[PDB]
Parts: C-alpha cells; structure tokens; sequence
C-alpha cells in the first residue's frame, strides 16, 4: 500500500487535483482520501480487488454518508459497478492500441505482402467488430455516466443550491400508485396576509438529503439488481441488471479471446520476420480457429442484445425505447 | 388565493371554455390510443396513454395548480351507466375521467359534488368532441386521398356512392356541429357569462358555491340533454357504422380501379348497404325531430328544426 | 395545425406585408417581431404557433416565404420591417428584376428553380411537427405570379398529398391587360381546378369600387385594396387565431363551406369596417353580409344559388338578433332542393392586445358564400379568353422554354384550360338544379 | 490515457495556422501575445489543463509545445516578432538553407533529409522537457511542395522513430491550383506517406474555406490570414476535449478509437456551425437556433469545411463535440431526427456519437442565440474525391512526364525514370486507397470475414 499509495500521489500531481494540492483550501480535503483494499480471497487480480475509499472526520461526518461499516455501502457498490465498466473499457483501449500498432508495423514492413491479404481483411473486420463491442460498452457506460451526472447536477441545482434560485413551485404534490395526486398538507395562499433568512439546511435535513440522494440513485431500474420489485425482461425471464451483467461477462470473454488472437497475430508477425511465408500453418489454423470461436460470440451476443433490445422497447419506459433504438 | 384564476383554470380544463385548443391537440394526439383502449378490455394496457397525459401535464405551466394536479383515470363503466346510476334513465366505450383532490382550505368550497358534475359534463364534452374530431378526419380522408376525388369509367359510383356519402357526412356534420355551437351558445356561454358576472363584489362564498352549483344544475336539468342523451346514444353508433363504411369504401377504391362481375355485385352490395344505412339514419332523424317537437319550454330549436326540415 | 404563407408576386409580397402588420398589432408582435407583451404572465388564448416561429429570443419570426421574380419589392417589404422576417425564407430566384407577364415565363422560373423551393419548404417544416397546409397570396391576373403558383401547386399536389393547401386570387379588374392577364388566370384556374384544395375569390373591380365607397378619395391606390385582403384574410383567420370552443381548424371550415373538391371557390364578403360610431346591429351586419355592395367581388346576379354558407360575427353578440337575422336570411336566401340550408355562425373574440379599430363596439360580420356568381366572373374571364384567342393568334410571340419551342402545345394547353374551366362551370349550373343529386334520389 | 501533444508547423501555411492557433489558445486560457499568462499565477485553480500544449518554465509563463519549421526565414521572424516572447526561438527551425528551389515535394523532401538531425534533436530534446507524451498534431500544408516534402519527411522519421506515439496529421487541400500539375503531385507524394506512415488525417479543402469566409464575413474579398484562423479554431475546437477535458473522451487516442475504424480508413470529414471567436462573429446573435438545429448545420453540407460531393453518402463514423451550455433532451430529439436523416453502413449497427464540452470561464460569454456552438467529424468515403479529380490530372498528365525536370533534383533519384516510378508507385497507393473506401461502402467488406474463418 505504499507504492500503491505513491502511485495515488503522482496521479493526483498529473491530474488537475495537484491545483487543488496547491490550495491549502483543498489540501485538507485532497487528504481525507484513504483508499482501501477489500479481502476478496486469495487468486484475485488488483482490477478486482483495489477499491477507491474516502475516510471523513467530524464535523463532516455528521452530514456526508461514507461506506460506513454498518451502512449499505451505497458507494462500494456504484465504485465496483464504474470499477469494472472501466475495468472493460481499458481492456478494449489495450486491445485496440495492441491492434494498432502491429497493424501500422504490417503496413511499415509488409513491402508487397502478396499472401496477407486476406489476413489483413480479417483482422480489419475483427478490430471493427471490436470497435462495435467496445461501442456498445461505452453506450450503456456513457448513459450510465449521462443519467448518474443529470442526478447529481440536479441534486445541486435542487438539494444544494435550493435556497438560492428557488423552484417557485409552491405547489407540493404527491403521486400515488394508483395514478391518483394529492396535495401534500395545506395550501398556503399566494403570499397576501393583511399588512396595514435564507431557507437553509442544518445537519439532519442536509444528511437526509445526502441519504435521500443515494436512495434515488440505488433505487434506478437498472441498478435494481436481485430485487424482487424489478420486472424481469420478456421472453428472457431475467432482470435488466442481470442481462447486463450476462452481457458484460460475455464481453469480457469477448475481449480475452481477442487478447488470444492478437497474440497469435503477434507470432505470425515475428515468424513473417523470420521467414518469407514458410511456417506459422499451425498459427494459421489456430487464427482460424479463434476466427470462428469469435464468430460464434459474435453472433451469440448480437442475440442477446436484440432480446436486450426487445426487452427494452416492451417495457414500457420510453427511455429504455429510446436507449433500445440508438442501440438498434 | 386569486379565486377567479381557480374558476377560470376549471372552467378551461372540465367545461372547454377558451380551451379547446388543449383537449383537441390531445384528442389528436391520442386517437387511436383511445379507439385502441375502447375496443379492448379493462385488463388491456393503458399505461402508454398514462405516460402521455403526464407529459403534457409536465410540459404544462407550473403555475396552473388545476392543470398541474390534473390526474387521468379509468372507469369500469361508461357514461350512459353512471348517468343511468345517477339519474333515473336507460343506456364497453368512455371508461375515461379526470380528477382534482381539492385541498384545504379549497376543499370547503369546492366540494365532491361539484367535482363529480365536473367530470360528468368534462366526459360529456369528451365524447362530443371526439365524435367532431371523427367526423373532421372523414372529411380530411375523403378530401385529401386522391382515390375518393379521382373518378372515371363510366363512373355511376360517383354520383351514386361517393355524393350519397359525402350528403350524408354534411347532414351529420349540420346536425353535430349545430347542436354543439346552440349548447355552447346558450347554455356553456350563459353560464360562463353569469359565473363571470356574480364574482363582482360577493357577499356570501356558501352563495357563490350556490350559485355556481345552481349552474351546473341548469346545465344538468336542460330538457334538450336530456331528450339527445338517448337519441344520441344512437347517432354515435350511425356514425361509427359511418366511418367503418368509409374506411371500407376507401379500402376498395384502390382495388376498383381498372373486367370481373363479381365486383359490380360487390358495388351493388354495397350500395344497398349504404342506402339501407342512410334510411336508418333518416328513421332516427325523424324520431329525434318528434322527440324534440313533443318537447316544450325556442330560437336554437328553431335552428335546430330549420336544419332537420328536409329540403 | 401549422400554416405557411406563400407571397407570389408584388401583390402577394404587398398583400403579406399588410397580413403580417395587422398580426402583429392584433398578437401584440409589432414590426421588430419581438413579444409586444410582459413576461409576467403566460396565459393566452391566441395561438401563434401555427403563423409564427418563436425562438430562445421569444421573437416571433412569419411563419411565409416569399417567392417573386422582383427583388425589389421583396427587399421594400424587408427594409419596412426591419428585424421581423428571416432573410432564409426569402426566395427571389436570383434572376434580377421580373421580365414578361406571361405564365409560360412564370411557370419556367419556377421549373429552373423547383429544387431551392422545395428545400426551403421542407426546412420549414422541419422547423416543427403538427402541420397543416399553405397559404397562397397571389394574383391570377400576374404572368410571373401565376406561374410561380401553379408550379409551387404541382409541387405542393405531388409532393404532400395529405396537406390541404389553399390559396387566395384577385381576378383583375375590366382594364386592358386582360387580353394577355386572362391567359394567365385560366392556365392558373387550370391548376385551380386540378390541385388546390380551396381557393378564396376575388374581382379588382368590385374592390376598387368598394374601397372608393369606403374611403374618402377615389383615388384608390393599391395598398389600400392590400390592406382590405389582409383584414379580410386575418377575419377568416380569427377562429383559428383566436379558437374558443367551436373552431380550431380551416380543416373544419372547409367542411363547413365546401361540400365537394369539384367546388372549392368562395366569395366573401366583411362589414362594417375601417381602414367613430356604431350604428350595425348584429342583425343590420349579417343583412349587410347579404347585400352585394358588401361582398368583395362582383355579384352581378339577380338571385345567385348558395349552397353552402358560413359567416363569423365580431364582436359581443346576443343570440336573440343572431336569431332574427338567421330566419330572415333563410327567408331570404335560396338553396337547392337536393342540398342542404345550412347556415352557421361562429362568434369571434376581439383580441385585447389589439389597438382598438375605429368605429369601437360596432359589431362586425365576415361571410364566405358558395353560389353562381363566382361562375359568373369565371365566365367573363373565359369569354375574354376566348375572344382575343379565336380572334388573334399573338399569344406565340411571347412564350419561355418549352412553349417558346412550339406554339402548337401552347395553343392546346390554352384549348384544355378553356374545357376544364368549362366542364368546371357546367358542373356549378348543373349543381344548382334539383336533378344534380338525381343519381341517388 | 490522456498525454502531451505537441504541434508540427510545416511550410507558410502550417507556420501560419500554428500562429492563429497559437493565439487563439492564448485567448482561451488567458495567455496573450507576450507568453505570461494574462491571469495572476496565484488561483491555482483550472478548470482547463494547459499542460499537454504549453510548458511552465515560470509560473505565470506557459510555453506553447510546439516547433516552427519552415524554409522561409521571414513568416517565421513575422510571427516572433507578433508574438514576443511567446514562442520559444530555440524551437524555430529554418536551417539557414535559403527560400525554396519551387514549388517540388522533392525540394522538401530533400531540406527535411539534409536536416533530419537538427529537427530530430530538437524533437528529441523537447521530448525530453515532458514527462508523459502521446503524439504530435502535424501541419502538413500540402498546397506548398516544400511544406509537403517537409511533412513526409517527419512522418517517414517519426514512423519508425516512435512508433509507440499516435501521429494525427491536418493536410490542407487547396481550391484551385495555378499549375494543377505541380501541386497535384505534391499532394499525391504527402498522400502515399499519409497512407502508409500517418495514423490520423485531417483534410482541409479551401473551396469550402472560400465560401464560408464570404458567407459570414462582410468583407467580399477574403485574406488567407483569417481563412487559417478558421482551421485554427477548428483545431482548438477538437483539441478542446484535453485541454478543456468532458466526462467521455479525455484523451486523444479514446477520441480516435470511436473515428478510427481500421487503420486504412483514416481520413475525416469536418464541420462547423458558425464559429464565434472569428473576426466578423457579430453577425451570430441573430442566428437564434438551438442544439437540435446546430446538430443540423453540422450535418449540413454548408457547415463542412471541405468539398462535400454528397451523392448518397456512405458514413462510417459520425461523432460531435458540443462546447455551451447544452441540453440533454435536446440532445436526444437531435440524435432521433438524424438517425431517421442519415445514411449508415447495413453491416454495422453503429449509430453517430454524440459528446458535449465546456465553455472557458474566460472566454467571451455569447448571447443566448449563440451561446452554443459545436463540431462534427464524419468517415465520409466522398474524401477520395477530392483526390479523384487530382488523379484525373495525374491521369491525364502522367502520359507525358511535364514538370519532370524540376522533381529530379534534391531527391535521391536524380533520372527520370526512377521519379516516373515512384509516381506511378503512388499513384497505384491511392488508387489501392480508393478501391479500399469503395469497398468499405459496400456490406461485402465486412462480409469478407463472414465468408472464411
Ligand atoms: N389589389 C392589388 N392588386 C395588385 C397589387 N399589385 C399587383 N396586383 C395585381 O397584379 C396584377 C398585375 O400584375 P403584376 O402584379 O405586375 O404581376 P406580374 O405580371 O407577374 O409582374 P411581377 O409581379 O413584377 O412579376 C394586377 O392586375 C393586380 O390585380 C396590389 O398592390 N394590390
Ligand atoms: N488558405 C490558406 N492557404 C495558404 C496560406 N499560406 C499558404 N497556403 C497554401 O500554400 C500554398 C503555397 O505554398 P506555401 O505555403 O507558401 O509553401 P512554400 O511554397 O514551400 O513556401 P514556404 O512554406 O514559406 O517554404 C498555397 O497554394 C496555399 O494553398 C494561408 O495563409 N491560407
């Protein structure tokens, strides 16, 4: 932990958090960030196992909720959700730079190339279907990160910065399951009382906001996974969450069979450096091969995304039928 | 709390009044999702037509509190059943209402009662101005589609078919369009007036609320709703045998166009249909104008009889 | 729902200068196009969506695109209204000045130049969803402008044949122009009778007339006769402008007033006006509606055939004279046996954000009328047509492209729009025989 | 994943759109013509991030990362002198070789040969100023043969030099040519390097340049000085999303990844609603237009910055980065109306991406018509035409051999038939090249995988 610790440091003084590391202001802020590491068991990878924590002192404790030990880990949970979307992600920016690069050194050094041809066809449509997995990725990422962003932008705007720039909506209203909306308590009049500061939250009120914050962020949809208040998608009979992460699974196979196959390519590529189209018909077989094995996943998992899709579009969330179109 | 903004915001949702634009944009927007939900079940869902309502209602001011806690909902019986459970009179279509939850101290003078005539007359009004919307889109469907203006081969069908229905949708159309104009003239217009006028300078609320459930009583007790309710529980079916008419004849005019008998069979089908339909359509006009002539109380009637007098 | 209004030649830019000023002063817009009302309430009950484009600037930009052959009268109507129309929506086909006032020459500028139109237009309506139809403001007797107006309804017919699109035509007045103008209206009124859906009526004589009437000088100049189509066009307008109840779509008063395609030509007719007492009851206005001095165009019959009838009175009426006035109008007013003595009344609101009319508080009434005088002019203008063509061939010295390469299809064009107009005038004095509906009775 | 970027000025057009560049950055990060930043250097902090194009030596001074390269000794004094102290002059490469022999690629070819040392020492020293790099950003400037020849030169060196470094490349085509013939082959030599060596291109066609400095400035003459700040605010537009970094792409390589779909494909289409730090930019505030209708001039074909020859277009990867204050619904009827307005690849699934930027806190606050503003990228196979009709002349030139004696001297052939076959050798590249993008219009491109595994 204490290179791991270093590393923390040198990030921060290449991000913009060394201005704030500049500021005495934010120095004791930029402090309070105490990562930690979660007993996960022994054969575990450090994209698995590392988690990003914040440790807070009164009197902000008091307010903020953290991932106390007796709390619901509100944070741990959305960190390991980001944590292995970007966990995926780096893997498809490796895999592309990996992909790049031996294709510009084939380029560089292929002269004529006569028989490559072909293998250079195929190894441009698997980096575009990569492309496409890793396009797919980033979409439910980047509406993850667009909806996650909206509430905490909005949660400011309306929590934060309530008192100033109020919303004039006077009127507080509550829905019912059944359709039916109540006005919550009495109605108060439009400000005339016969006639002839600023509306802050103290500790409780800004904790609960904090807490009421963190529920509407649990409670999404798509991040209720293994509840039994989520309708499960149709023709599936699994939940939204557990599609995705089925989807994310079968992408992380996706990315480790490609991993595979680039390796080979790296093989045939020395070999083609060492001799002039001679050997590598194993590794030509053995590409064939892993052609297929990622023909197989490719087709599998478009699949799964058109019952993905089906089940977005019958659910009845106009959202979901628009994520499901920008998909489709 | 600026009363006269309340009753002018009620008076726009539940009675139309300088308020047609809305309800008809949303009638527009939503016609087959009513036609779709009137033709099927309860357990059919209507959450799409929900979700719709509830969009408007948000793209809606924040300010008009009566327009913001508007709420849609669904009924398990039509509007003839609960006119009949009501009001001692005869009748699977309008299940649909809405809703306000009067708050304190609101709640005190806007009472239930009022609030369920409200959505009596608002259900009323509904079916009145769909059918005007059905009617509106026949003719945009016989004016627009080049198949219905287009004639040719020795028509007989022109004249026959096509001049016979569109007579008939005028007839329909001077009889919905007057009846609607002389109840929104002398009835939704003097009401409005006299809600208008008793505001200035009030003495007693329990009087206005009065007077302003002595309204929807004249409204209620009016012997011409009263004498149309069940004449028009019978126009509204002559009108959908109308459209599902038109709908067909619009479906065959693409295919009779140009050396078979069986489709002159089918044209003579159909023309023994549509002269059958237009005598069962004149037989209620003329049961309506008996109806109405045995009524006493006269210058909308007089319109009214003007419009129904055969030329 | 949206309507788009069309400027064809210096008339309709003249006519869509004073349509858009009268709007503007009735929805409180002004010249600059920016909200003439406070931002402290929000309430209205106008609806200026469908003639005007709101921006983030809360501008109110018209909802018309102009199309001339004359960038000069285009670029007067611009510098008068500085800051109210999008120079987008201009459209002068780059041509320079206007040149020929035949239709052949009119109808090419609009051939060579289809494809900007059509951009503009489809841009337009892209700018929203709910849309409707076009308006059309041009004149007959105008070589360019009824060129540009048949071709924008050829278009219009076989691009969008689910949009009604409606126009409004002055026919000239008894001048000397005829000979050629005539020309023009027919090939025009040959498209009238094949693709536009409603068309509005008018005669140069009878407004000039009626204008000398109701202004002071004689001297009517025609900005004045503008100015009476733009309030006449913002009256028929008002139900939609101003929809209460009863009337929120033109769909529903063409349904009202035209019964059949075959007869989509109304005459109508507006008083009492100006352009400071009230002395027009209700009843006075609607018996005035009647009278032919009152009607904006040429009657010039004894006892014309109205088929269909529909009036809007402006102004705070009780029913109890829209009564009277009603029975003595059906005393009055004849109908055929085989149609229907349908007469209806819409009572339009006066807009409170309008500067106040002279003559305030006198009632006002407008009427659109479907009878045999409509025919009449139409009859007039044929029997021109047909004179100075049987009688002179000069027609084939002025011609534009394909009809400057061959006189002979001009002539047969000309021959067709002389039998379409005249199985067009047979079919109207057929209809007012019992015996037109004879097939079904 | 996000590094340093440094900028390649090469030949007068390169220099001059580095310039504009140049002091369009410093108005945006509040730098000036003087190299001190124009803010107190004691508010720490910012929101934007200078680092990957400016060096801190002094802490109010931010040192542009950039070298000046070229043969003209005059433009290069010009813009030291504009900008005093701005620029570094230990990075301003000239070699005391005089003004170019013509207008050859050759000529280039063989002053960026002769020098290689000096400019890679330079390169290799200002490497070693930063810690964390990615790539460099060239300015090819391919109307000019020795800008050209200049340009090969550095990408056929930092090919193999560096080949870990994404190499993006700005090529800039011009409208008409007085002799077709000569600039032709000099843009045909720069291409046949860009196809095998550049990872990254950006093509600039000055018709369209032309016709948008008419259109929006008042002025009908046009000047090349404010035609180069159109491509300039381009590049800071683009670079906006590192320097100004947003929540989706915050590196360089990642903005890549989503336009680059093959490394054959690397040529982008660009687009730009009317800019707003331009000269004439007072005419914008009567635009009134929203996201949606800026979506739409950025998919219109009077907003691409070069010759569009839209004919049924085939699209491979459409992207957008919208700097203001932008809506999310907005954003969303914007995509669903395009999506129904756009032709895209049956093979492929993928739609156009959408990304938002951030407008500076000193930047000049626009009014609220224009507020927003946005660019967009597009992998447009109508690209190759712009070389198609430069072909055609090789094609119609080529017969014969004019011009031959000028490309015969400075390069390493001095026959003629060996020039003759190294143009005919790339004129078969970008034929290759060209039979490669049509190909990727079709849905047998990506069938080729499908039918042999
Ligand atoms: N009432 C009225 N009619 C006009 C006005 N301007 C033109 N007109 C009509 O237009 C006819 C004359 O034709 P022009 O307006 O010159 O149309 P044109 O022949 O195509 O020539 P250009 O408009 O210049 O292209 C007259 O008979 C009028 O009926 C006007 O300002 N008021
Ligand atoms: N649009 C535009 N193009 C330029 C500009 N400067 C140079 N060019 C292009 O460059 C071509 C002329 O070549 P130069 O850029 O001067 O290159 P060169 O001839 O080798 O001269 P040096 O670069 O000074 O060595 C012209 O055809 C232009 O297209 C400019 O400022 N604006």
């Amino acid at each position: 932990n204490y290179k791991l610790t270093r590393v923390l440091q040198e990030a921060v003084q290449l991000s913009s958090l060394r201005h704030l590391m500049n500021s005495p202001r934010n120095s004791s802020v930029i402090n309070g960030l105490d990562a930690r590491v979660l007993d996960l068991g022994h054969g575990s990878v450090g994209w698995d196992v590392f988690t990003l924590d914040y440790i807070l002192y009164p009197p902000l404790s008091l307010v903020l909720n953290v991932n106390r030990p007796f709390g619901r880990k509100e944070y741990l949970r959305i960190f390991n959700f980001l944590w292995r979307f970007k966990k995926n992600n780096y893997f498809y920016q490796k895999e592309m730079l990996k992909s790049n690069d031996i294709i510009r050194s084939f380029k560089k050094i292929r002269g004529y190339n006569p028989l490559i041809r072909d293998i250079i066809n195929k190894l441009s449509r698997i980096s575009i279907l990569r492309t496409q997995f890793q396009q797919f990725n980033s979409k439910m990422e980047s509406y993850y990160l667009n909806c996650i962003i909206e509430e905490n932008f909005k949660e400011m705007t309306r929590k934060l910065q309530r008192t100033e720039n109020k919303s004039q909506n006077q009127f507080d209203l509550i829905r019912l399951n059944n359709g039916t909306i109540e006005l919550n308590g009495i109605l108060t009049p439009k400000a005339e009382v016969l006639t002839k500061i600023e509306k802050t939250l103290n500790i409780d009120e800004l904790e609960s906001v904090h807490n009421t914050f963190l529920t509407n962020i649990l409670s999404h949809k798509l991040f209720a996974t293994n509840t039994s208040e989520i309708s499960v998608g149709d023709y599936s009979g699994q939940p939204y969450p557990t599609s995705l992460v089925l989807l994310l699974n079968s992408v992380y196979e996706f990315v480790k069979v490609y991993c595979n196959l680039n390796d080979i390519g790296y093989e045939i590529f020395i070999k083609m450096n060492l001799n002039d189209h001679e050997a590598s018909n194993g590794l030509l077989g053995k590409f064939n091969t892993n052609l297929k094995e990622i023909v197989s996943q490719y087709k599998n998992f478009k699949d799964r995304l058109y019952i993905f899709r089906a089940d977005l579009k019958n659910d009845g969330d106009e959202e979901l039928f628009l994520l499901s179109k920008s998909l489709r | 709390y600026d009363l006269i903004n309340v009753l002018k915001h009620l008076q726009q949702i539940f009675l139309g009044y300088q308020s047609g634009h809305n309800v008809l944009k949303f009638l527009t927007k939503n016609m087959g999702e009513l036609t779709k939900h009137y033709r099927n079940d309860n357990n059919a869902n209507y959450d799409k037509l929900l979700q719709n309502f509830e969009l408007e209602r948000q793209s809606e001011n924040p300010n008009n509190l009566m327009r913001q806690l508007l709420m849609i909902q669904f009924d398990t019986e039509t509007l003839p059943q609960v006119l009949s459970h009501y009001l001692q009179i005869y009748p699977a279509i309008y299940h649909l209402k809405f809703d306000i939850n009067i708050p304190y101290p609101l709640n005190i003078i806007i009472s239930r009662t009022c609030m369920i005539k409200y959505q009596i007359i608002l259900r009323y009004q509904l079916v009145l101005q769909y059918h005007s919307r059905l009617l509106d889109e026949t003719w945009m469907d016989l004016n627009k589609t080049p198949s219905w203006k287009y004639r040719g081969y020795s028509h007989t069908v022109k004249r026959r078919i096509v001049r016979a229905t569109r007579v008939l949708h005028a007839k329909m159309n001077h009889f919905i369009k007057t009846i609607m104009e002389y109840f929104n003239q002398n009835v939704i217009d003097k009401e409005v007036y006299s809600l208008e006028k008793c505001y200035r300078n009030p003495t007693l609320a329990v009087a206005i609320q009065n007077e302003l459930e002595g309204g929807l009583t004249n409204i209620m007790t009016n012997r011409c709703l009263s004498d149309l309710i069940p004449l028009q529980l019978q126009i509204f079916d002559i009108v959908y045998k109308f459209c599902k008419f038109i709908k067909s004849m619009r479906a065959k005019l693409c295919q009779l166009d140009p050396q078979e008998d069986a489709a002159l069979e089918l044209i003579q089908k159909l023309i023994e249909y549509i002269s059958n339909a237009s005598s069962i359509f004149r037989k209620c006009l003329i049961n309506f104008t008996q109806e109405l002539s045995t009524e006493k109380f006269a210058a909308g009637i007089e319109r009214v009889l003007y419009s129904i007098v055969p030329p | 729902g949206e309507i788009i209004t069309l400027q064809a030649g210096q008339c309709g830019n003249h006519v869509g200068k004073f349509l858009w000023s009268q709007l503007a002063k009735e929805h409180a817009i002004g010249t600059d196009g920016l909200s003439q009302l406070p931002d402290s309430s929000t309430e209205r009950d106008d609806d200026t969506k469908p003639f005007f484009r709101e921006n983030s600037r809360n501008k109110f930009t018209p909802r018309a695109i102009m199309m001339d052959s004359e960038p000069s009268v285009i670029a007067d109507v611009e510098n008068t209204f500085r800051g109210f129309f999008d120079p987008r929506n201009t459209w002068v086909a780059s041509d320079g000045a206007s040149a020929g006032n035949s239709w052949a020459n009119g109808y090419d500028i609009g051939t060579r130049n289809q494809d900007d139109i059509l951009n503009k237009i489809d841009k337009e309506i892209d700018s929203t969803d709910n849309f409707e139809g076009f308006q059309l403001l041009h004149s007959v007797a105008g070589g360019t402008g009824s060129g540009l107006g048949s071709n924008l309804l050829e278009a219009l017919c076989d691009r969008y044949p689910k949009k009604i699109l409606t126009t409004y035509s002055v026919f000239p007045a008894r001048s000397s122009e005829v000979v050629v103008q005539s020309y023009n209206t027919i090939l025009a009124l040959r498209r009238l009778i094949e693709d536009s859906d409603a068309t509005v009526v008018f005669d140069n004589a009878s407004l000039l007339n009626i204008s000398g009437k109701v202004f002071r000088n004689p001297n009517i100049d025609l900005q004045h006769t503008n100015q009476l189509i733009s309030t006449i066009i913002s009256s028929v307008t008002n139900s939609i402008r101003f929809p209460s109840y009863m009337y929120s779509s033109m769909s529903s008063i063409y349904s009202t007033l035209i019964p059949s395609p075959e007869l989509h030509f109304l005459s109508p007719s507006f008083t009492p006006f100006t352009s400071a007492h009230k002395g027009h009851s209700s009843y006075d206005v609607m018996l005035d509606l009647l009278d032919p001095s009152n009607s904006l165009v040429s009657t010039a019959m004894n006892n014309p055939t109205y088929f269909n009838v529909y009036n809007t009175i402006i102004g705070n009426v009780e029913p109890r004279q829209i009564s009277r006035a009603m029975t003595k109008l059906q005393q009055r007013i004849k109908f055929p046996s085989w149609s229907s003595s349908a007469m209806h009344v819409n009572i339009g609101r006066r807009s409170p954000y309008l500067p106040l009319q002279p003559n305030e508080n006198e009632v006002s009434g407008m009427m659109l009328s479907n009878m045999s005088t409509v025919v009449n002019v139409f009859e007039n203008a044929c029997n021109t047509f047909d004179k100075v063509f049987a009688k002179g061939a000069f027609l084939n010295n002025y011609n534009v492209g394909d009809l400057f390469q061959s006189m002979q299809n001009v002539q047969d064009e000309f021959a067709e729009s002389r039998e379409v107009v005249q199985s067009l005038m047979e079919d109207y004095v057929a209809a007012e025989q019992d015996s037109y509906l004879d097939d079904v009775l």
